[PDB]
RNA sequence: UAGGAAGACCGAUAGCGAACAAGUAGCGUGAGCGAAAGUUUGAAAAGUACUUUGGAAAGAGAGUGACAUAGAACCUGAAA
RNA sequence: GGGGUGCCCCCACCCGUCUUGAAACACGGACCAAGGAGUCAAACAGACGCGCAAGGGAGGAGUAUUGUGACAACUCU
RNA sequence: AUCGAACCACCUAGUAGCUGGUUCACGUCGAAGUUUCCCUCAGGAUAGCUGGUGCUUGUCAAGAAGUAUUGUGCGGU
RNA sequence: AAAUGGAUGACGCUUAAGCCCCAUGUGCGUGAUUGCCCAUUAUUCCUUUGGUGAGGGCGGCUAUAUGGUGAGAAAGUGUAGCCCUCCCGAUGUAGACGUGGCGUGGGGGUGAGGACGAAGCCGAUGGCGCGAGCCUCGGAUGGACCCGCCUCUAGUGCAGAUCUUGGUUGGCGUAGCAAAGAUCUAACGGAAUAUUUUUAAAUGCAACGUUGGAUACUGGAGCGGGGAAGG
RNA sequence: ACGCGCAUGAAUGGAUUAAUGAGAUUCCCUCUGUCCCGAGUUACUAUCUAGCGAAACGACAGUCAAGGGAACGGACUUGAA
RNA sequence: GUUCACCCACUGACAGGGAACGUGAGCUGGGUUUAGACCGUCGUGAGACAGGUUGGUUUUACCCUACUUGGCUGGAGAUUG
RNA sequence: AACGUGUCGCGAUGGAUGACUUGGCUUCCUAUUUCGUUGAAGAACGCAGCAAAGUGCGAUAAGUGGUAUCAAUUGCAGAAAUUGCCCAAUCUUUGAAC
């Protein structure tokens, strides 16, 4: 039985979840630490090439 | 392998056959009747069954088979004359006799001391039934092992 | 699925401080499993000269001198093949955790690498996963003098805030004295305790009667 | 298309349909549908010469091997 | 003392299920092996654990690192 | 071998207030089939019955009682 | 006055073993106040388990080697319960909650075991626990890995779903193998014989191909001779 | 044949029709095992043997009377085999 | 089609009923109650009628018991003392 | 009696369990990284001493040429090269197919 709860508005009625019949619509961040290393490496390479410009 | 060990191995001959293409139930009755018999007596009985003068008693697998007057000597009423199983057992008894001769024993004094029949792997065929059905049609071979000792 | 977790910054610093204080108690070090029976003093502080080593033989001689070779021998004997499916997934061998050596920076470790059963640490970033392996406190730690002298600045005192962590100070104790048994047996407490009362004799054989009429 | 790093994942009815001559064998006029199956004997074939019964298949001996109740789709070998 | 197999006297309707009511002339039930069903994400509420408190906490990014390195550490008019 | 709307693949694990199933042990407690509203009558929401967590207290008794007595009112079987 | 043969439960009972009423041991008109039988009830005793549980001890100086007596004592919800006394409750569908409660795959720690034999499998192998289960023994089994404890994690426990996939099964040597007329004989071939030790028949049956002969069928809209489609 | 026809009737066709029909109904001749009332015979089965060899179904099982019970029991109570 | 009904005839007499309104793995399939089709009445129509009419697959026993026949064989401490 | 029932030892039938794993699934990174009328992708037919499938190759057909390495291949032959990489070539009948 429902009691005294807030009225839910969860907004999840489209096909976002990948299943056997749907491609889905999602985004994850498993590449976050690898991309952090890549951006720093590019900045260091660019500094070496354009030396001594700021 | 053999399921029993003869007490005196020197005076004992053995023989066996595997995947014999004979009905297991028929061979079961044919081989079991000669346990405890003398070798010559067992050979005589098989020859008389081929002549249809004596019969093999069916004791376990005998559901709704015919009655015979020749089964009274076994204290029973049901019996039959399976020729295919009998000729196979006669061949096996000849092999065991050859083993005894090579070992140096006398075949005229040997006594059968162990007989065993088991079910072998089955072979599959098929038969056609009404309304487009197919049902199995299987064959049931058997293994036979025995040995006899000289008292 | 939610693979990772968030932890409050203050709680993470709390855990590191507590695991460090546990390493100064020789009873807790022995309970975790380390062999420190030949160690001169705890916490163990050695001279800075160990950073100039270049040959592994010199490091082994130094470990035997300060008495830390018993723990590294214990790790050597414990090496064995893992039980179960884990040996099929690039986890074939297992071993125990030995002593940890703390250096002021990430330099001077060539002679101490390749020694089985020894761990290197940098005082500027201490890892709780290394200080309390398996969640159990009391790791055996060997300090260099330079790294030891930086502990006051890195973590701060009970009144002076730290200089490396923004506005961090050591948490105050809940009890001014942890020895509770002394308080219970002190003269001040025993003055106001209620007096003892006489107790009856022990019951003998010959069970007592109950029929008041017969 | 070439390469690398791996995993608190699955472990042959699981994991891709496919650990194997697998989009194969097979099915349907066709569009299409679609398996089963670890060759896991032994460190090494050293894979049982030879005697004897048998038309043969095989049986009884003998031999190799630590073990043959490890004998060839051969580790272990449960229940009905 | 325990275990196995009989025997004697006494006691004793077939399991699971829906149902007011099942031993039912109500349904599912030949046997064995291996599989087989309250999970993950997101918003909110209450109970309980932990840190700080008129304040609490970030995120995204950045600073320094073949080293247990996709971790851990640091980022304050 | 398909027709009061063929066959193949896909949307599709279509929805089902309806039928069937739902895997270890011991311990402390333990019901309801009634009220009001609903295109409601094989279903829900709502109060009641129950469990858990307690809070504030007391220790012979506060705001105790499915029971009597005394006094004082009500009634039309 | 009814449809199977049948019901004081049956047999039977008539100085009742029927109906109404009255009594009680040894001694029924002299023994006043219990004739006897049967409960998961009542009283009492022992043990367990849970409490709105109730009390007590816990600052270890009497003295003591082996070949006057020997072991424990934890300030504690929860145990192999810190220990000792005492009191009150204990069944239960749907349902709620508790458990230093049991079991499975893998991670972090700690401690072990193994070719003098790991996992797995087998059992008239016993012991422990209320129980889920745990441990030992034997193997005339196996041939290379695996477990105890604290924590983390999950594709984590089966008797049934006209459940899925394999295997096995009574029925059972049973039901049957009955349209299209039908074969016989000698010789040869074949391992398929003329097979006996313990006269000939009553102890090697049954069945196969070719050739010669016999018998019989198809009966030119043919079990004749040629083609297409399909193979 | 008759007609107050619940509710016959005119291309929602009315009335009648020789020939035709594996169409529905009644009667007659002939004929018969359809029957009174069954009997005898043949071929192939079943039945026995040699060879070969399934399926369906299958909680567990299988003697009755009365009783009560979910108001028609193989299991329960009492009796009888 | 009938249960029922009503007539003809014989007879001593042509009584009334039950057993899952006994009896379909015993038969039969005339009726009732699918799909085709005609008529009357009703309905705008698709169609309806407890109104009439004609045509319309009747499956399986080899299991247990019961019953009918048919045989083998122990047994009184009803297998033992 | 026989059939039938039960227990123990051994043997059949069957392929579970355990230990193994050149397979799968999921996430991350780096490039002088993106086909074809100069005939692609797909489809058919062939090629080895013994060669059915699969693999490689195209009438120069389990390969020709260059280069690095340095003695094999292996079931039996047979001889006295093989393996990795890649510039030079060959490349049957078709297919956008013209
Ligand atoms: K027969
Ligand atoms: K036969
Ligand atoms: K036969
Ligand atoms: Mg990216
Ligand atoms: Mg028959
Ligand atoms: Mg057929
Ligand atoms: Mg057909
Ligand atoms: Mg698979
Ligand atoms: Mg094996
Ligand atoms: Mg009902
Ligand atoms: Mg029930
Ligand atoms: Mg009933
Ligand atoms: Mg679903
Ligand atoms: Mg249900
Ligand atoms: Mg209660
Ligand atoms: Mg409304
Ligand atoms: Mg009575
Ligand atoms: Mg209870
Ligand atoms: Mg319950
Ligand atoms: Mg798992
Ligand atoms: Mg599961
Ligand atoms: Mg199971
Ligand atoms: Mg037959
Ligand atoms: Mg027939
Ligand atoms: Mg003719
Ligand atoms: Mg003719
Ligand atoms: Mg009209
Ligand atoms: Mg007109
Ligand atoms: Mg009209
Ligand atoms: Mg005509
Ligand atoms: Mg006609
Ligand atoms: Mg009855
Ligand atoms: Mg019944
Ligand atoms: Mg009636
Ligand atoms: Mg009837
Ligand atoms: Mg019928
Ligand atoms: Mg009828
Ligand atoms: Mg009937
Ligand atoms: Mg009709
Ligand atoms: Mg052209
Ligand atoms: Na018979
Ligand atoms: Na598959
Ligand atoms: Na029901
Ligand atoms: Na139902
Ligand atoms: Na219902
Ligand atoms: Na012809």
């Amino acid at each position: 039985p429902k009691g005294n709860n807030a009225i839910p508005h969860v907004h999840q009625r489209k096909h976002w979840n990948p299943c056997s019949s749907q491609k889905g619509n999602v985004k994850v961040f498993f590449n976050q630490p690898a991309q952090k290393q890549r951006r720093r490496r590019l900045r260091l390479l660019k500094a070496k090439k354009i030396f001594p410009r700021p | 392998h053999y399921s029993r060990k003869p007490q005196v191995s020197s005076k004992t001959a053995k023989a066996k056959i595997a995947d014999l293409r004979c009905h297991y139930k028929n061979t079961f009755e044919t081989a079991n009747v000669i346990n405890g018999m003398k070798l010559r007596k067992a050979q005589q009985l098989y020859r008389q069954v081929l002549a249809k003068t004596r019969c093999i008693p069916f004791k376990r697998y005998n559901g709704k088979i015919g009655n015979t007057a020749q089964a009274k000597e076994w204290g029973q009423t049901k019996g039959r004359w399976p020729r295919k199983s009998v000729v196979a057992m006669l061949s096996l008894l000849k092999n065991a006799e050859a083993n005894a001769i090579e070992k140096g024993l006398d075949p005229g004094k040997m006594v059968i001391k162990h007989v065993q029949v088991d079910q072998a792997p089955r072979v599959r065929r098929r038969t056609f039934r009404a309304h487009g059905r197919i049902t199995p049609y299987m064959r049931s071979p058997c293994h036979v092992q025995l040995f006899m000792t000289q008292p | 699925r939610r693979w990772h977790r968030k932890i409050n910054l203050h709680q993470k610093r709390f855990a590191v401080v507590s695991a460090l204080a546990a390493s100064s108690l020789p009873a807790l070090v022995m309970s975790r499993g380390h062999k420190i029976e030949n160690v001169a003093e705890v916490p163990l502080v050695v001279e800075d000269g160990v950073r100039a080593y270049e040959k592994t033989k010199e490091a082994m001689t130094f470990l035997k001198t300060v008495g830390a070779i018993d723990d590294v021998n214990r790790v050597n004997d414990s090496r064995q093949i893992r039980a179960g499916r884990g040996k099929m997934r690039n986890r074939r061998y297992v071993a125990r955790r030995g002593p940890m050596l703390v250096m002021p920076d990430n330099k001077g470790t060539r002679a101490f690498r390749n020694i089985f059963g020894l761990d290197l640490a940098n005082v500027n970033s201490l890892n709780l996963l290394h200080l309390a392996p398996g969640g159990h406190v009391g790791r055996f730690i060997i300090w260099t003098k330079s790294a030891f002298e930086k502990l006051d600045k890195i973590f701060g005192t009970f009144t002076e805030p730290s200089t490396v962590k923004s506005g961090f100070m050591l948490p105050a104790p809940m009890l001014t004295s942890t020895d509770v048994t002394r308080i219970m047996q002190s003269e001040e407490v025993r003055r106001v305790l209620k007096p003892k009362k006489l107790q009856p004799k022990r019951p003998s054989r010959y069970r007592q009667p109950t029929n008041g009429i017969r």
